[PDB]
RNA sequence: ACAAUCUUCUCAUGAGGUGUUGAACGAAAAUUUAAAUUUAGUUUGAAAUCGAUUGGUGAAAUUUUACCACUUUGU
C-alpha cells in the first residue's frame, strides 16, 4: 500500500535508537550479565523490526532466530550473552525446564534434521540421528537438551528453531517454559 | 517533461535522503535527491531539493504535501521554478555525506609527532610566538 | 472581549458540589451495606 | 613556582587588573552588577579529552565567581514535592528560585522556545547527580552551547544542612566543560575581586588541573596565560624544559 | 439548486492527516465514562466513610449550548464542527461565530468521530479550551495546521455559492 | 505504528556517566597541528531556496553506508 512519510521517519528514529543502544552496550560497556542456572536456554524472537542494523541480522541467524518465536537450545554461557545482548531488544531468553523441553519435543518437536522440520515423534529418529550423540529418545533428548548433555550442541543442531508463536525483550527464566506450554 | 524540482522545507528530523526517496517515489520518479547539510557535522538543515522527472507530478506532490502536519512540523513543499534553479543547486545529489571527523583528525595530528626538524620549527615557532608577544607587551 | 459581562461564580474554582453530593450518598450506602465496597466486590469476583 | 618553578603569580594578576582598569574608555534602567570575567587559558602538549564530556568540573575555590545574588534552578529526581519541601525548611527558597522534577522537565519543556525561556529565567542550573546524564537530551544545544551547563550537585541523601553545603559549594566553585583539545579556558573571577584573590584562585585551579584533568601534571603542561575577554593573554608561566618532553 | 455560501462551507472538510492528528490530541482528553466515574466516586466515598485536596480535571468540552457559550467566552482554543448535522441550522452560524470571536475552528468528517470521543453516539461539535502543560505544544502545532490546511485553504470557496 | 532502550547513576575513596535542532551575529585568546579544536558570548518559531565537508575506516555483498568515524560501517 501507500506508505506514509511518518512510517519512514519512525524507522529512522528506531534505527537511531537501535544504533545507540548497540553502541553503548557493546562499546565501553563490554560487561555482560552472563545468564546462569543452566547450560542451555530457549531464546525466542519477539519481533525483528524492519531494516535492522546489519550487525543484528546474523545474530538471529547464527543463534538460529532467523524467524519470529524461534525457540532454540543454545549453550548457556558467557559467550552467547554479548551476542544475545546485541539482539536482546528482539529476543526473550529463558530456561527450558525438563517438562517444557519434553512437552515441546513430544508434540511440537520438529527437529531441524537436514535443515527441515523433522518431527521427533519416533524415538528411533532421535536414536538413529544421535546415536553417537548418546540421545536415544525424546526423553533422552531432554537429557541432552534440557539437561544439556554432552552432545547438546549436536542435539541442538538435530533440534529445530521451534516457533513458540504466542513477550518482554530480555530475561524470561522460567517464562520460556510458560510460552512453550502455550505453544506446545 | 521538464524536471520538477521540489523544495521540501521544515523537514522533521529523520526524514532524510533515503527516507525522502522512498516516500516521494510513490508520487513520482526522483531523478536525484539533495538535502542541505551542515558544514562540519553534516546534520540536516531541514530543507531538501527534490527534482522529479516532470513538472506535472512535482506539482501534484507540492499540492498534496504542502502544510503537511508531520511530527509537529508543517511541511513546506514548493515547486521552485527553474529560473532560480542553478547548475549546482542539485550538486552532489544522491551522494553520501562522508562526515570528515575534523576534531579527531586533529587529535590524530596531536598524537602524530612532528618531524624532529619540524618539531624544532614548532619550538622556534613557539619561541617566535614567545617573542612576538615580547614587543607586543 | 468576551460577550458576557456576568461575573464569574466561585463554583468553577472549587471542587464540584455535584460529586460531593454523590460521594456523601455513596458513603451512606457503604455505611448501611447497600453498596458492596471496592475491596469486598473485588474479593467477591475471585 | 608551582608549575615549573617560574610561575610569576600575584604580580601578573595585579598587572593584568591594572591594565584592564586602565582601559576604561541613559542606562540607569539598564544597569546591574556585571563585572568582566577573568579568563585563564591553559595549553597542553596533547589533547587531554577524547570527546566533549558535557559535565562541569567542580574546581573548588573559596572565592566565588558566581555572585551570591544569582538565581539558581534545581533539577531533581521525582517526586518534586519532597525536594520542594526540603528547600522550604532549609531556607534556600530565596536562593533557589525553582525546583524542577525530571519528568516535568521532560514534559513541560519540549519546544526550544520553552527551553530558551527557561534558560533566560535563571542564571545557574544546579542538578542532582542522580539524574545529570539525562540533561544532555531534553535540554539540547539551547543549554550546552550558550554557556548553560547544569552542575551535578550531590543531593541524593536529601537533608537540610546537606542542601546548604552543596549550594554553597556549587556557588563558590568555578566551573568548566571539558572538551577534546590541547587548549582550554578557565573562569577565575572578575575585575572586582582583588589581585591577591585572583592569584590564589588561579593557583587553586592549576593544582586541580594537574590532578584531575592533566594526566601527567605539570610535565604535560605547555604554557599558562592570563587573559580578560578584551585584554592580552599575559603568560603566567611557560615551560622551560618542554623541548625534550615533546621529543 | 445552488447551495448558499453559509451551507456550502461544510462540504470542504478537514483532510486526512490533520483530522487524524486532531483526533489524536482529543483522545488524550476524552471525558470520563459513566462506568469509570462511579468507580472513582465510590473510591472517594469509601475513603471518607472509613476515615479522612484534588486537582481540576482536563477534558474536552462538548454540547452545542456549552460550546457556543465557550466561544463567546473567548475560552475555546479549538472548535471542531461535525459536517453532517441533520438540521444544518444548528451549526450554520458556528464558523461565522468563530470568525467573529477569533477562535480557530475546523469542519471535520462525521459526527460519530466526535461522538466516539465523548462516549456518545453523536456529537455536533467539540471544543478544546484548556490542555495540560505537557501538551501545550501539541495543541499549538495542531492549531497552526488547522489555520494552514483549513482556514488558509478554501477561504474563497466558502464565500462562493456551492453546487 | 507520528509506539519502541538517551543514562534514577555507577563503581570506586576517586574515577567515570555519552549524550547537544538548524540558522544568524560576535569577541579575543591559546595550543594542537592556514584547519583543527577548544574558545566572552550570543540571538531565534523545530525558523529553513545551493554552496559539499569531502578523506579515512571497515562491512557486507566494486555501491552500500545520508553519522562508520581513526578507538573509524553484517555475528
Amino acid at each position: 500500500t501507500f506508505k506514509r512519510a511518518e512510517t519512514f521517519i519512525n524507522n529512522y528514529r528506531q534505527r537511531e535508537r537501535e544504533r545507540i543502544r548497540l553502541n553503548r552496550s557493546a562499546k565501553n560497556k563490554g560487561d555482560i550479565f552472563v545468564p546462569d542456572e543452566t547450560k542451555l536456554l530457549f531464546v525466542i524472537r519477539i519481533a525483528g523490526v524492519k531494516n535492522m542494523p546489519p550487525k543484528i541480522r546474523k545474530v538471529l541467524r547464527l543463534l538460529r532466530l532467523s524467524r519470529i518465536n524461534n525457540a532454540v537450545f543454545v549453550r548457556n554461557n558467557k559467550a552467547v550473552a554479548q551476542m544475545l545482548r546485541i539482539v536482546e531488544p528482539y529476543v526473550m531468553y529463558g530456561i527450558p525446564n525438563l517438562h517444557s523441553v519434553r512437552e515441546l519435543i513430544y508434540k511440537r518437536g520438529f527437529g531441524k534434521i537436514n535443515g527441515q522440520r523433522i518431527a521427533l515423534s519416533d524415538n528411533a529418529l532421535i536414536e538413529e540421528a544421535l546415536g553417537k550423540y548418546d540421545v536415544i529418545s525424546i526423553e533422552d533428548i531432554i537429557h541432552e537438551i534440557y539437561n544439556v548433555g554432552s552432545h547438546f550442541k549436536e542435539v541442538t543442531k538435530f533440534l529445530w528453531p521451534f516457533t513458540l508463536t504466542p513477550r518482554k525483550a530480555g530475561y524470561c527464566g522460567e517464562e520460556i517454559n510458560e510460552l512453550i506450554k502455550k505453544q506446545v | 517533461k521538464k524536471k520538477g524540482v521540489l523544495y521540501v522545507g521544515r523537514l522533521p528530523h529523520g526524514f532524510y535522503e533515503k527516507q525522502m526517496r522512498m516516500y516521494f517515489s510513490q508520487f513520482g520518479p526522483v531523478l536525484r535527491l539533495r538535502m542541505s547539510r551542515n558544514r562540519k557535522t553534516g546534520s540536516s538543515k531541514h530543507y531538501a531539493f527534490i527534482e522529479f522527472e516532470s513538472l506535472d507530478v512535482a506539482n501534484v506532490v507540492a499540492e498534496t504535501m504542502h502544510n503537511y502536519l508531520l511530527y509537529g512540523k508543517l511541511l513546506q513543499c514548493k515547486v521552485i521554478p527553474e529560473d532560480q534553479v542553478h547548475e549546482n543547486m542539485f550538486k552532489g545529489a544522491d551522494v553520501p555525506f562522508k562526515r570528515i571527523p575534523h576534531a579527531t583528525i586533529a587529535r590524530l595530528q596531536h598524537e602524530k609527532p612532528l618531524s624532529k626538524e619540524k618539531a624544532d620549527k614548532l619550538i622556534t615557532r613557539h619561541n617566535r610566538k614567545l617573542k612576538l608577544k615580547k614587543r607586543k607587551l | 472581549t468576551p460577550l458576557s459581562s456576568a461575573p464569574e461564580p466561585k463554583r468553577r474554582f472549587a471542587p464540584s458540589k455535584h460529586e460531593q453530593k454523590r460521594i456523601l450518598q455513596l458513603a451512606y450506602a457503604i455505611r448501611k451495606g447497600r453498596i458492596l465496597t471496592s475491596e469486598q466486590r473485588a474479593e467477591r469476583e475471585r | 613556582e608551582l608549575l615549573g618553578s617560574d610561575a610569576p603569580l600575584e604580580k601578573v594578576c595585579s598587572a593584568l587588573l591594572e591594565y584592564e582598569s586602565k582601559r576604561k574608555s541613559n542606562l540607569l534602567e539598564d544597569e546591574q552588577d556585571d563585572i568582566e570575567p577573568v579568563w585563564l587559558q591553559l595549553a597542553t602538549l596533547k589533547f587531554i579529552g577524547n570527546n566533549r564530556k558535557l559535565i562541569p568540573y567542580k574546581i573548588a575555590i573559596k572565592n566565588p565567581v558566581i555572585p551570591s545574588s544569582s538565581e539558581a534552578c534545581l533539577i531533581v529526581k521525582d517526586p518534586q514535592r519532597v525536594y520542594k519541601d526540603l528547600v522550604n525548611e532549609a531556607g534556600l527558597s530565596k536562593v533557589v528560585t525553582r525546583v524542577i522534577g525530571l519528568s516535568k522537565l521532560k514534559a513541560k519543556w519540549n519546544s526550544y522556545e520553552q527551553k530558551r525561556q527557561l534558560r533566560d529565567q535563571f542564571d545557574i542550573f544546579l542538578a542532582d547527580d542522580r539524574v545529570i546524564p539525562m540533561l544532555p537530551r531534553i535540554l539540547g544545544k539551547t543549554f550546552y552551547q550558550k554557556s548553560k551547563v547544569p552542575v551535578p550537585v550531590k543531593i541524593s541523601k536529601g537533608t537540610a544542612e546537606q542542601l546548604k553545603r552543596e549550594v554553597v559549594s556549587a556557588y563558590g566553585a568555578t566551573y568548566f566543560n571539558s572538551a577534546p583539545c590541547s587548549s582550554f579556558m578557565i573562569k577565575c573571577g572578575h575585575v572586582s575581586n582583588t589581585s591577591t584573590e585572583l592569584a590564589e584562585n588561579v593557583e587553586s585551579i592549576l593544582q586541580f588541573v594537574s590532578k584531575h584533568i592533566v594526566p601527567d601534571g605539570a610535565k604535560g603542561i605547555a604554557s599558562i596565560h592570563l587573559k580578560t575577554s578584551q585584554s592580552i593573554a599575559i603568560p603566567l608561566w611557560n615551560n622551560p624544559n618542554l623541548k625534550e618532553l615533546i621529543a | 439548486l445552488k447551495v448558499p455560501p453559509a451551507i456550502a462551507q461544510f462540504q470542504k472538510t478537514l483532510d486526512k492527516n490533520t483530522a487524524t492528528q486532531v483526533f489524536k490530541l482529543l483522545n488524550k482528553y476524552r471525558p470520563e465514562t459513566a462506568a469509570e466515574k462511579k468507580q472513582r466516586l465510590v473510591a472517594e466515598a469509601e475513603a471518607v466513610a472509613n476515615g479522612k485536596v484534588s486537582k481540576k480535571p482536563y477534558n474536552v468540552k462538548y454540547g452545542l449550548n456549552h460550546v457556543v457559550a465557550l466561544i463567546e467566552a473567548k475560552k475555546a482554543k479549538l472548535v471542531l464542527i461535525a459536517s453532517d448535522v441533520d438540521p444544518i441550522e444548528l451549526v450554520v452560524f458556528l464558523p461565522a461565530l468563530c470568525k467573529k470571536m477569533g477562535v480557530p475552528y475546523a469542519i471535520v468528517k462525521n459526527k460519530a468521530r466526535l461522538g466516539t470521543v465523548i462516549h456518545q453516539k453523536t456529537a455536533a461539535v467539540l471544543a478544546v479550551t484548556e490542555v495540560r502543560e505537557e501538551d501545550k505544544n501539541e495543541l499549538a502545532s495542531i492549531v497552526s495546521a488547522v489555520d494552514a490546511n483549513f482556514s488558509a485553504k478554501y477561504d474563497e470557496s466558502r464565500r462562493k455559492w456551492g453546487g
